[PDB]
């Protein structure tokens, strides 16, 4: 048959081949050209401080032992042949539990050119650590890294390079975005050397720049807190003799702010420093507490336990209580100070 | 005669090169595909994916596996699939998948006299599905499964749906607790990557969400507290404690309902339809409480001034209460009419 | 040893790729099952766990041997050497065999070529639950199996006498359900591959209502009585009765939200939803009754005696509703 | 080399060896001596009614096919040698999902003595069923079993035995305890026979006796309920004209008891019967509700809507004033006394046993 | 360095190699040196009582069977050759779940040297049990250890030692945890008897100190603020019964809810923690404030007509009692805070 020629070629290539030895062992440095096609940038987990990414990871090198002459210029072979030859032992330095997909078959391809050039591509899902600083949360930006290199071979044996110019060697698919509360602004690419106990190794690095979206936390945390502050300040417009009503205002607003403060930190990890949202919630709590203390101060100076009746008349300075000066000043002071605080906060943090 | 079949199979497997596809240097090999859907489960908005169990069957022709003298379609033990070439089919949007393996690997290989091969697997796959929840819970979603060859380009392999539109079966028998499958589609095309062009098949479903659960869970309670907030308009103006407690309880209940409703979903940055409805209800109850506050102010902080000196008129609490009684239900009904007309 | 040479002779020239009697007649498999336990029933995911010992018997002429030894009893080592049926469970979401300390498999071969093959399995099987009568609902969960590759012209299954056995059900992990009984059936199903013999075991389960009585019904009834307590308070105490009404309404809303957490997000009304809705209607009616009483007695100026009528009407109506509800659901 | 003799011995031992056949087949019964060293008794899961245990499980037997003579009395071989010889097919009858540890290599050892004695040990994490009767929860005790035996071999082929006396054949490490809310009182060891349709089998059984610790539930459930009851009883000391205050007391206490009752049944599985804590919560709810009904009855008999002015003296029996309710004065004594009596009876009944 | 010569050398080395036997079978024990590079510590869990650890674990030992002359360089071989050589049966005793990373290939390293020395490297993520004493939680310090041991080989067969002494373990100083700070790490070598023999044991222990800022933000400050809120009742008139009762009841319920919510996110341990004691003290304070209001209300209404007919602070005037409480409650709370924070810090 016509396929017996290729069987003979493949048998000749693997005759005497030793996959335990890299190409050019003891003669030259094996050079591997790598690049990445991100099919989808997975979701970011703030609690675990990590992210997921799905990639076509492809490498290319030269093996003089695998050159041939035949009717075809390039052999596109079954992926099991990749187990019969030497391949680089690339690994992700900051990688957590990762997956090499093998449904239905191993998601790999190997192609051999007549001059001995090997191309080797494989589909991966990588979970990688992204250490985050959350001082400016929920208005923070991050540069999540992705580092890879050889596990066993030092720089004197294996060196990595980008296939094309480094900016163009990491390509993100247009529709490949699984981010919910982040925007992928872009990426930067670099390479370097890392020392360790075993030796010096080449490391290839990418940094993806992410910007958090603020809408969810605006709806979830900021708006309820602002409404609670306004609800607390509403009590200044009631008559001073309605003690139970204003007490109910104060206690309910304080409890609402306490519950919001407790529930606002559920998403994040248990960091030891205060975020921007913590400062906002603390200031709102101070405002509602101040409103309750203002009511207590007003009540301390109330003399008569009965409110004004709709028939009599109050002479100016059966007598009646006068409207509190503290309330009349608070109606102006509290909203104005809250507005000034909001201006300062949203000016300093959004334009940071 | 079992010996003759054994010799025939041994002859077929002798000298068989698994590394080479059928017609390695020849034209591309055509692979037909069909699917029998067993179940769809766990359509998760939090994870943005769905689980799918199926019988996935592939059909092709291998001249090297042709035999004669046995008028039968030889069904063989599935382990022989390890010794034959099969397509390197894969799913791009799959996240986690496996082949069921009890009691043995649920795999089937069947040969025919003319070298035709039928290869079936039982696969459970969790496929990604990005959802647009702007019209949630009155939203329709499109969820797809991509099928592609990894190593073989269009010069080496070709995919087609075996049986045309009947290539996928069992969709009508699927039952989801929260969705109804209104339509499914089959598409065949090509996709180009830096390594070349590859064939692709695509199986898409359109899912429509059921609304009864949210009516029972979310909308009716919100309407109930909104109606309850209007009871304050019938209470006497001097009973400040009762009216204030009623308004505060309604406002806090609305806020708690909104928060606990939004906490069971992904942290999306945009507003949903149900968020709009809950915000409207919050505005209504807040306006009722502010209406009582305005009534109390206009009475107490302005009666002495009016006495010393000397839409409805802004000097009578009874007029304001009657106006609120007339206007609040009407405006709420108008808001409901507009909201339900827009989103349906 | 004699057994060693017997096994070597049996395995000489043996092709495990070919079923016995290939091209002659269908292979008849006799199936047997011992249920160690039926695990929990997960209503959210609509599935249940089951642990079984699964045994299959069939005749293979290639394994005949003549000696004084009547039976060869073998561990898991030789399971991979001979032909084995490709039985699989149709409605299994997830299944697994047991491998510690060794594979939990057993093989036994007789002189006349009869092979018995047994293994231990843990299976998660989907069970579609109709929760209309929840928590007074009963279900019949199946467990189906068949050959994956061999249609009825090649493999046929048979149950034997007293096929399905169950141990002591007291040690089972059924908290919310009680095992009523079981039954077996066999049928033929047509697929694109051909016609296959499917063997099914149905287990009948009935839900136990104690947990939901403790969790949902009693708190709702107690809150309804708490709402009734308002009728004996003086009509002048506006804040107290208003507080009673609003607190009862909010508590009923919270209980309604909590009650459905156990169920899946079904889009139809259950019995529990009906009960909670009626309790909500009762407390809302009580609050509206006080509202109209307060409006008529004071704000405007038989109506004044509304509390006396309510004290009789509300408990009697609630008792009538409870009687009708329980009689309709439990018996009819 | 010096190691060539051992290679020759190992090759000679495996030459003609058939691992498909048990030792002494057709001649006698294979006797296996077993024992267990529990390195740590894992946590108990009430929701799943299971428990975890990490063990060195070791077995010993005799195989005349592996007799040898050489410079060494004992060969301590790699775990991969175990796959080349017959070993018992021991399995756990009530095990659910166990693990054989592989890091860094398979955690097994095989030792062969010159007389042919085999010692075979492995490290396992066994998850096993522990059915529980939670009637006396959280003051309940359990006997969690661990049962194992041969899967394929009947009593006529393989029999198990304990290496030492049965009490001393299951040894728990002193520092190896991972129990949070339980105390391991002790263990009982036994052996017996089980019958199936395939034959009779030997079963080796252990029973670990566990007792629950009540401190967590005392801090979590009992104390809040007691304080809620006391808070409800505090309402009797306010004047009868403070209707909103006493109504708030009653409503808040009732709702707190409802919330506590709902949240109590979260640690346990959804069992269909009532536990001791359920009875305690029910009685406390009854006390709180009775306090609310007491307030309602008191309010029913209040005539004047105003409280005492603070200056006028009431007649011994002008402006009159309501007298102090007799129902309040008697309830102040009645309610705490009955609650204390109930607490005495409950705690004595559920702790004396 | 012709590749054919290297292939011949490797084939000669692996010809007649008995993997079943250790390098000095029947001879003296083989010494195995060890060292670790800690990449990260991920999830210190109080609920599960375990911690996750990612590391590069390297072992060093001499095998005379693998000595080779000729080629003057160290042969870094493909990792699959590890399946054909003898390696130590090292394991971790307190491990619950572990795996070797396997992307793109099995992250394993085999390096041979001319004198027969072998360097064997793995990248391991391991979850290890750590029983934590939470009596002083969240002001607690924990000790978490990794116990390395030989399974099948006694002290007559294998000996362990930390290669490089105290410099064996590296990268601890670079670790950053959100809740904890690593104060110290220690290395220990020991022998352990198991009734099948005496085995060598290495132990790597870390000491972790918890960070307090999260709990100050989350737990202590709300409790202090609620306790301060409860004192507002003393500034309201005795006759305003509804306001004072609502204030006290609200504070008591909030304290109880905070305590329950905090305790529902931790293991069901039987003993009392420091945070539990603080919250119980705050609960006692707010309960005493509510009881103070109840006492003054009783003293006025129940016992006023009796004294009218008849005719520490003085327990006859409610105003005196309120004035006394206004001073005593903050002072007692400050004293309690001082005692608590001096004891637990
Ligand atoms: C995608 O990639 C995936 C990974 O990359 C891939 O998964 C892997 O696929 C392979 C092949 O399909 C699987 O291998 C099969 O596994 C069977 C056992 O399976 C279960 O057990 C494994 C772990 O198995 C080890 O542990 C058990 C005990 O726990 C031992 O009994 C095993 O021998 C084996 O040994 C070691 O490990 C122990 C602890 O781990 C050590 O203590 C011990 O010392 C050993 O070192 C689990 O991982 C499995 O989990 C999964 O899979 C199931 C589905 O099946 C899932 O549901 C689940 O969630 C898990 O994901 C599972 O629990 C093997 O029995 C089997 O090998 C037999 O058959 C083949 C032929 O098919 C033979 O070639 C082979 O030699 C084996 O046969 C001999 O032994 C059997 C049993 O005794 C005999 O019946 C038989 O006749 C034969 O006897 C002959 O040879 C003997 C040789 O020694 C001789 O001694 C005898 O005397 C006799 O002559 C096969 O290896 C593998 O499990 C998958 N998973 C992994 C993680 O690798 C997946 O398939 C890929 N998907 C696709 C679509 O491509
Ligand atoms: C980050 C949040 C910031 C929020 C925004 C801040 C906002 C801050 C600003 C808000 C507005 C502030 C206004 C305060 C200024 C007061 C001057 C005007 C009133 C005034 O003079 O105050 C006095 C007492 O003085 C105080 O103790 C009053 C002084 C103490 C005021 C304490 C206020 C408590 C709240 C402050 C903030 C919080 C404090 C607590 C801090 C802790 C929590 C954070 C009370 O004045 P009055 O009007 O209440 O009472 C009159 C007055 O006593 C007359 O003398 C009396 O008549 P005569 O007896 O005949 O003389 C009237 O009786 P009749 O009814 O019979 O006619 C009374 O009705
Ligand atoms: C799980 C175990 C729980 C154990 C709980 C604790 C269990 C142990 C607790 C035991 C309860 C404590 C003490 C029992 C009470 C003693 C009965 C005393 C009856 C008694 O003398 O009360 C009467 C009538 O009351 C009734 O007929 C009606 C009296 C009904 C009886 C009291 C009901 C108390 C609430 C019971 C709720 C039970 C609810 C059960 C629900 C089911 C739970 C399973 C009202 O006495 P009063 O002092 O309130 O009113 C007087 C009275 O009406 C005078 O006649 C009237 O003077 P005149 O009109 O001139 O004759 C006064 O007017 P002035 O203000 O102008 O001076 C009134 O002020
Ligand atoms: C949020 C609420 C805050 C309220 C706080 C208010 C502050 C005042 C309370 C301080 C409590 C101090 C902590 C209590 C102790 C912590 C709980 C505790 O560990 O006690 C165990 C025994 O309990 C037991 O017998 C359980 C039985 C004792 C039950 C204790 C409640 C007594 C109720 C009496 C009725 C009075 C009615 C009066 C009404 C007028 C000790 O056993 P032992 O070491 O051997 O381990 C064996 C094994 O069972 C685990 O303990
Ligand atoms: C099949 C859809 C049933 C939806 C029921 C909705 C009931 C709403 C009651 C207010
Ligand atoms: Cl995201
Ligand atoms: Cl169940
Ligand atoms: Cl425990």
């Amino acid at each position: 048959d016509n396929t017996t020629v290729f069987t003979r070629i493949l048998d000749r290539l693997l005759d005497g081949y030793d996959n335990r030895l890299r190409p050019g062992l003891g003669e030259r440095v094996t050079e591997v050209k790598t690049d990445i096609f991100v099919t989808s940038f997975g979701p970011v987990s703030d609690h675990d401080m990590e992210y997921t990414i799905d990639v076509f990871f492809r490498q290319s090198w030269k093996d003089e032992r695998l050159k041939f002459k035949g009717p075809m210029t390039v052999l596109r072979l079954n992926n099991l042949m990749a187990s019969k030859i030497w391949t680089p032992d690339t690994f992700f330095h900051n990688g957590k539990k990762s997956v090499a997909h093998n449904m239905t078959m191993p998601n790999k391809l190997l192609r051999i050119t007549e001059d001995g050039t090997l191309l080797y591509t494989m589909r991966l899902t990588v979970r990688a650590e992204c250490p985050m600083h959350l001082e400016d949360f929920p208005m923070d930006a991050h540069a999540c890294p992705l580092k890879f290199g050889s596990y066993a071979y030092t720089r004197a044996e294996v060196v990595y390079e980008w296939t094309r110019e480094p900016a163009r060697s990491v390509v993100v698919a247009e529709d490949g975005s699984r981010l919910n509360q982040y925007d992928l602004l872009g990426q930067t690419v670099d390479s370097g050397i890392v020392q360790s106990s075993t030796g010096e190794y080449v490391v290839m690095t990418t940094h993806f720049h992410l910007k958090r979206k603020i809408g969810y936390f605006v709806i979830q945390t900021y708006l309820p807190c602002i409404m609670t502050v306004i609800l607390s300040q509403v009590s200044f417009w009631l008559n001073r003799e309605s003690v139970p009503a204003r007490t109910v205002f104060g206690v309910t607003t304080v409890l609402t702010m306490t519950t919001l403060s407790i529930s606002a930190r559920n998403s994040l990890p248990k960091v030891a420093y205060a975020t921007a949202m913590d400062w906002f919630i603390a200031v709102c709590y101070a405002f509602v507490f101040s409103a309750l203390i203002e009511f207590a101060t007003v009540n301390y100076f109330t003399k008569r336990g009965y409110a004004w009746d709709g028939k009599s008349v109050v002479p100016e300075k059966k007598t009646f209580n006068s409207v509190s000066k503290i309330d009349r000043l608070s109606r102006i002071a509290f909203p104005l100070l809250f507005g000034i605080f909001n201006l300062v906060y949203w000016a300093t943090y959004l334009n940071r | 005669n079992m010996s003759f079949v054994k010799e025939t199979v041994d002859k077929l497997l002798k000298g068989y090169d698994i590394r080479l596809r059928p017609d390695f240097g020849g034209p591309p090999v055509c692979v037909g595909m069909n699917i029998d859907i067993a179940s769809i489960d766990m359509v998760s908005e939090v994870n943005m994916d769905y689980t799918l169990t199926m019988y996935f069957q592939q059909y092709w022709r291998d001249k090297r596996l042709a035999y004669s003298g046995i008028p039968l379609n030889l069904t063989l033990d599935n382990r022989v699939a390890d010794q034959l070439w099969v397509p390197d089919t894969y799913f791009l949007n799959d996240k986690k998948s496996f082949v069921h393996g009890v009691t043995v690997k649920n795999r089937m290989i069947r040969l025919h006299p003319d070298g035709t091969v039928l290869y079936g697997l039982r696969i459970t796959t969790t496929a990604a599905c990005m959802m647009d929840l702007r019209r949630y819970p009155l939203d329709e979603q499109n969820c797809t499964l991509e099928i592609e060859s990894y190593g073989y380009t269009t010069d080496d392999i070709e995919f087609y749906w075996r049986g045309g539109d009947k290539a996928v079966t069992g969709v009508e028998r699927i039952e989801l607790p929260q969705f109804s499958i209104v339509e499914h589609r089959l598409v065949s095309r090509n996709v180009v990557f830096a390594t070349g062009a590859y064939p692709r098949l695509s199986l898409s479903f359109r899912l429509k969400r059921n609304i009864g659960y949210f009516i029972l869970q979310t909308y009716m309670p919100s309407i109930l507290i909104t109606i309850l907030s209007w009871v304050s308009f019938w209470i006497n103006y001097d009973a400040s404690a009762a009216r204030v407690a009623l308004g505060i309880t309604t406002v806090l209940t609305m806020t708690t309902i909104n928060t606990h409703l939004r906490e069971t979903l992904p942290k999306i940055p945009y507003v949903k339809a149900i968020d709009m409805y809950l915000m409207g209800c919050f505005v209504f109850v807040f306006l009722a409480l502010l209406e009582y506050a305005f009534v109390n102010y206009i009475f107490f902080g302005r009666g002495p001034q009016r006495q010393k000196k000397l839409i409805p008129d802004l000097t009578d609490v009874n007029a304001i209460d009657r106006w609120s009684r007339i206007v609040f239900p009407f405006t709420f009904s108008l808001f409901n009419l507009v909201y339900w007309l827009y989103y349906v | 040893g004699d057994v060693t040479v017997i096994l070597n002779n049996l395995l000489e020239g043996y092709d495990n790729k070919l079923r016995p009697d290939i091209g002659v007649k269908p292979t008849l498999i006799h199936t047997d099952m011992y249920v160690n336990s039926i695990g929990p029933v997960n209503a959210i995911n609509m599935e249940y766990t089951i642990d079984i010992f699964f045994a299959q018997t069939w005749y293979d002429r290639r394994l005949k041997f003549n000696s004084t030894i009547k039976v060869l009893r073998l561990n898991s080592n030789m399971v991979g050497k001979i032909w084995i049926p490709d039985t699989f469970f149709r409605n299994s979401k997830k299944a697994d065999a047991h491998w510690i300390t060794t594979p939990n498999r057993m093989l036994r071969i007789w002189n006349d070529g009869r092979v018995l093959y047994t293994l231990r399995l843990t299976i998660d099987a989907e069970c579609q639950l109709q929760l209309h009568n929840f928590p007074m609902d009963e279900h019949s969960c199946p467990l189906e199996f068949s050959s994956y590759g061999y249609p009825r012209e090649e493999i046929v299954y048979q149950w034997k006498r007293s096929s399905v056995e169950v141990g002591d059900t007291r040690s089972w992990r059924l908290y919310q359900f009680s095992f009523v009984g079981l039954r077996n059936t066999t049928e033929v199903v047509k697929t694109t591959s051909g016609d296959y013999v499917v063997m099914s075991v149905y287990f009948d389960l009935s839900r136990r209502m104690g947990y939901f009585t403790i969790q949902t019904y009693i708190p709702c009834t107690l809150i309804v009585v708490l709402s009734w307590v308002s009728f004996w308070i003086n009509k002048d105490a506006v804040p107290a009765r208003t507080s009673l009404g609003i607190t009862t309404v909010l508590t009923m809303t919270t209980l309604s939200t909590i009650a459905r957490k156990s169920l899946p997000k079904v889009s139809y009304v259950t019995a529990m939803d009906l009960f909670v809705s009626v309790c909500f209607i009762f407390v809302f009616s009580a609050l509206v009754e006080y509202g109209t009483l307060h409006y008529f007695v004071s704000n405007r100026k038989r109506i004044a005696k509304m509390d006396s009528y309510a004290r009789i009407f509300f408990p009697t109506a609630f008792c009538l509703f409870n009687l009708v509800y329980w009689v309709s659901y439990l018996y009819l």
